């Protein structure tokens, strides 16, 4: 039905319902059953001057290919380390959200260039991408030491970061102590 | 820059023509340029300010310094004026710290922290229609392109066999100037293999000559067509 | 007496600030704006402007209303804090060339210096150059006609001086610079042909239209030269012309040398380090 | 006080230097402009008004206003040229009235004819049906004359008034060498 | 005639204007010498190739034609336009 909607409503001049065109396209599609809508995601992410909808394209990304978490990071590998730092941090939401509730590496591998870099946003969702997976691990099956202790090094080392890489941080440090290692998320 | 300077019957006079016109808006703020010794506000400006912040509580101040600002940008910023009562209290309890991020653009590390106390700043952003969107835009490209847009493209295609000829003999002149040394290149390539010294690329320079000769092919369906119809 | 004309932007997002303040009332008739600029060079700069609250009648076209003391007190403001640009003339946002225009240029005529005309459009969807200076000034005519105001096409271009190209610049963030290579040239090349065939599709259907259909004279002289200039280049057979495709040719292969050659060069890294790369990476990554 | 606009207009044709009436009493109605400016001065010195003629191409001499002091001065160089002009007279001022500052002043527009008018009844009858529309405060005064004074224009002004309680009323001066001040100074516009 | 082989001779003129061939030297002189033609002939045998003129008068011939030539022209660019244009918007955009 919203193949004409979301295909007329595209094409807007306010980047905010260019946004709410993607957020919109991602319930829709939800299951991996359209490889069509990726084609302008990723073109409005890349072709897009404004960052708004480049940050907020692959959210819509990561909610269709949920299904499988390996293949994921083979095509957001590109863009943890993208041009501008907002594709940077939408693509870390998109790690964390595609990754989730998984033990997938593929990720965890790549966590380690997100977490050092002079702009606090991509700190910030790394921080947050790596706090939605290490939720439900232990540590004999994965070494998890470095991120381990990269995290808990952030609210010591608060003093000399930003004052919001600290508010990502120690959230990012709730969400593992989450009701006590008992409950847990599933998409 | 003065209370002194400012004269309510010359602003109340072309605040009342404004408002016999189209133009029902009441002022919102004050702005001014501080050239060479930084945007900063002295304590004139932060008295007139305190003066001036009486009546409307947001106060608007922006700085405008494009004297010693390069082209390439013309990032401008806000300042507002903080309460002296709020010293004991948090600086600035203001919500929805990511545009922080925005404003941190301005780092310089003698103004900003350099005299931030009693001393902050605002985030920016901008709105732009399709009318502004499609007239301005429209409007630079014709102000890059010419009156009937078909007057300046046969004085090119036509100075390829006049002017350009010579660009291309002195473009020869360095594509040779470079390969008297690239002759030389495969000595010390057979030799070391082992890293770079040479910062000089010598591939991108001879691509961009290729891009300068690709006019002449460009053009040349140009004059078919001018000698087609 | 001036041969061409220089218009910022400036003024023309001054009337979209006229189609901004409007406020939805149902009007959006030809508001006038005062036009200003630099008359002392050759050359006219127009660096800002100003407007003048003007109505019209719905039926009677003769009815202009303007006003001396906004323009007394605009302008004398306005030379009080800048003295370096003074009036020149006017605009209307209109499309079409009424005939109420010859008296409402008249009284800037007998007050002000000679008034230059510019005539854009409410909508920007006309793919051609918007501002159109058009002089103020009588010209004897061959038939015998009376003297009257004649508006004469004077060329013009949109530049800015200083900042307004870096305002611009960083307003868009989607438009391109020069950029001389494949992009800039190729898009020239492929649209250039609706450039010229919306104008002149555009105006010979109305022209032939006018031509049957005509009458008031629209100065059928101007005609004879028209039609004269268009039949200034009587197809061509290309006789002479083939040395010179000889010419333009070989230069056509010097580029293919250059291409070829240049190309060839920059083959060497590649093709070499594809190799001693990969087999040296190869025995000695185990 | 009183909120109203004020809007004249005088004629400038040549059939105002006869000398069998006043000795060019363009003057005199300058003076009659003078005492009605001053006496609304007196009565509402926040009162606007314009000064605009009759003739083919119609020129707005001065801009709404409550300062005379200029308007004095504008009063000379009539440029005595051309002969009439009725319609775009009338619509020069009556669609003016919206470009003036305070929208709380009433309309009100007088007019001095020196000249026969040459529209005939339909216009008449167009003019004052368009004039009792859109409601304004309409003024007739009418200097000098050829033909009968008021044959065609009673019915002008009867169709063209409406609001018969305290409505506008009709200015006609009989000849006589006596001033013109006093005599339209006579009904209550003025004052 | 405005085109094919617009390039004639001077028995036309002699034939016009019942003169001889020794007069239309000075006839084509005085022709350039009025200013109403700019036409030079490099010819080697008689022949009479002319150039710019204008008609001052009316054609309505020239008015029919000239909305043939017109709409021809129009046409073919229109034609050239939507051929390059068709594929090279398509291979390069
Ligand atoms: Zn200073």
């Amino acid at each position: 039905e919203a193949d004409a909607l979301i295909e007329s409503l595209c094409r807007d001049k306010d980047p905010i319902l260019r946004r709410s065109g993607m957020y919109t396209v991602a319930m829709a599609y939800c299951g991996s059953g359209n490889n069509k809508a990726i084609r302008r995601l990723l073109h409005v992410a890349v072709s897009d001057v404004n960052d708004d909808v480049r940050r907020a394209a692959v959210e819509s990304l990561g909610f269709i290919l949920f299904r499988t978490p390996e293949q994921c990071p083979s095509v957001v590998s590109l863009l943890s380390e993208s041009y501008n730092p907002h594709v940077r941090y939408g693509a870390a939401m998109a790690l964390g959200i595609c990754c989730a509730g998984t033990g997938n590496k593929e990720a965890i591998n790549l966590l380690e260039p997100m977490t050092n870099d002079p702009v606090n946003y991509v700190r910030q969702g790394a921080l947050i991408a790596s706090a939605l997976i290490m939720i439900q691990q232990t540590e004999i099956t994965c070494p998890k030491v470095n991120q381990f202790r990269q995290l808990y090094s952030k609210v010591i080392n608060d003093k000399h970061d930003d004052v919001m890489a600290k508010f990502g941080a120690i959230l990012a440090q709730g969400i593992l102590d989450a009701g006590g290692h008992n409950v847990t998320i599933s998409l | 820059v003065s209370v002194e300077a400012v004269d309510p019957v010359f602003q109340a006079k072309m605040l009342d023509m404004l408002k016999q016109t189209g133009r029902p808006e009441m002022v919102v703020g004050w702005y001014h340029s501080h050239p060479g010794f930084g945007c900063w506000l002295s304590g004139v400006d932060i008295n007139t300010q305190q003066s001036f912040e009486a009546l409307s509580e947001r106060a608007v101040a922006v700085v405008v310094d494009p004297i010693q600002s390069v082209k390439g940008k013309v990032v401008i910023d806000a300042f507002r004026l903080i309460n002296a009562n709020m010293m004991v209290l948090g600086h600035e309890p203001r919500q929805t710290t990511s545009n922080l991020g925005h404003l941190n653009k301005p780092s310089i590390q003698a103004l900003i922290h350099g005299l931030n106390r009693h001393y902050y700043s605002i985030t920016i952003n901008y709105r732009k229609n399709e009318l502004e969107q499609k007239m301005l835009l429209n409007l630079h490209k014709k102000s890059w392109m010419e009156g009937l847009t078909l007057q300046d493209y046969s004085e090119h295609c036509k100075h390829n066999e006049s002017v350009v000829k010579e660009m291309l003999e002195l473009a020869k002149n360095y594509n040779k100037a470079v390969e008297e040394e690239d002759k030389m290149t495969p000595e010390q390539l057979a030799i070391k293999n082992v890293g770079k010294q040479d910062p000089k690329r010598h591939l991108e320079e001879h691509v961009d000559v290729l891009m300068t000769s690709n006019i002449v092919q460009c053009l040349a369906a140009m004059l078919d067509t001018v000698v087609f119809k | 007496a001036v041969q061409k004309v220089v218009v910022h932007p400036l003024v023309l997002l001054s009337v979209v600030d006229h189609f901004n303040r409007i406020g939805k009332v149902g009007n959006q008739k030809r508001v006038v704006g005062v036009l200003l600029g630099s008359w002392q060079k050759k050359v006219l700069d127009v660096s800002n402007s100003f407007a003048v609250p003007f109505d019209e009648d719905d039926k009677d076209d003769s009815v202009w209303f303007l006003d001396h003391d906004y323009l007394e007190n605009m302008y004398g403001m306005f030379k009080k804090v800048n003295a370096r640009e003074r009036i020149v003339g006017w605009y209307h946002t209109g499309p079409k060339l009424h005939k109420n225009d010859i008296a409402i240029n008249e009284l800037m005529k007998r007050y002000c210096p000679n008034s230059v005309l510019v005539i854009i459009d409410v909508k920007p969807k006309d793919l051609g150059l918007p501002t159109e200076a058009y002089i103020s000034v009588e010209e004897v005519h061959d038939d015998g006609t009376p003297t009257s105001k004649t508006f004469e096409h004077v060329t013009s271009e949109i530049g800015a001086e200083e900042a307004e190209e870096v305002g611009v610049e960083h307003l868009l963030r989607d438009i391109k610079d020069t950029t001389v290579g494949t992009l800039s040239q190729r898009i020239t090349n492929q649209v250039h042909g609706l450039k010229g065939l919306n104008s002149k599709l555009l105006d010979i259907r109305s022209y032939l239209e006018k031509v049957a259909t005509g009458k008031l004279p629209i100065n059928h002289q101007i005609i004879y030269q028209l039609q004269d200039v268009f039949n200034l280049l009587p197809d061509v057979s290309l006789q002479e012309f083939v040395k010179a495709f000889y010419l333009k040719t070989n230069d056509q292969m010097v580029v293919v040398y250059l291409a070829s050659l240049i190309r060839s060069v920059v083959a060497l890294h590649n093709l070499i380090n594809n190799k001693i790369a990969n087999r040296d990476a190869e025995k000695k990554e185990g | 006080m009183v909120l109203e606009s004020t809007m004249v207009c005088v004629d400038n044709s040549e059939y105002m230097r006869n000398g069998d009436f006043l000795p060019t009493r363009l003057q005199a109605q300058q003076d009659a402009v003078n005492i009605v400016c001053h006496s609304k001065t007196r009565s509402n010195p926040e009162n606007n008004v314009g000064l605009i003629t009759l003739a083919n191409d119609c020129e707005v001499l001065t801009t709404l206003t409550p300062d005379t002091g200029r308007i004095l001065s504008k009063l000379h160089t009539v440029q005595p040229k051309g002969k009439i002009t009725f319609c775009t007279g009338i619509r020069v001022a009556h669609l003016a009235l919206k470009h003036r500052q305070g929208k709380n002043h009433k309309m009100r527009i007088i007019a001095f004819v020196g000249s026969p008018v040459e529209d005939n009844e339909k216009d008449l009858v167009k003019l004052a049906k368009r004039l009792k529309k859109e409601k304004v405060n309409v003024d007739i005064i009418n200097f000098g004359e050829e033909e009968v004074n008021t044959e065609k224009l009673t019915a002008f002004v009867n169709t063209l008034n409406g609001k018969d309680g305290t409505g506008s009323h009709l200015v006609t001066v009989p000849p006589g060498p006596s001033l013109a001040d006093a005599l339209i100074s006579s009904p209550i516009l003025a004052g | 005639r405005p085109a094919n082989h617009r390039q004639l001779t001077f028995e036309e003129i002699a034939k016009s204007a019942k003169i001889t061939v020794n007069e239309v030297e000075l006839l084509v002189m005085k022709a350039l010498s009025v200013g109403l033609v700019k036409g030079s002939i490099d010819e080697v045998d008689k022949r009479v190739h002319m150039t710019w003129v204008q008609p001052r008068v009316l054609d309505l011939q020239q008015i029919k034609g000239m909305k043939d030539r017109l709409e021809f022209w129009c046409t073919d660019v229109k034609s050239m336009e939507m051929l390059v244009e068709h594929q090279a918007h398509d291979i390069l955009t």
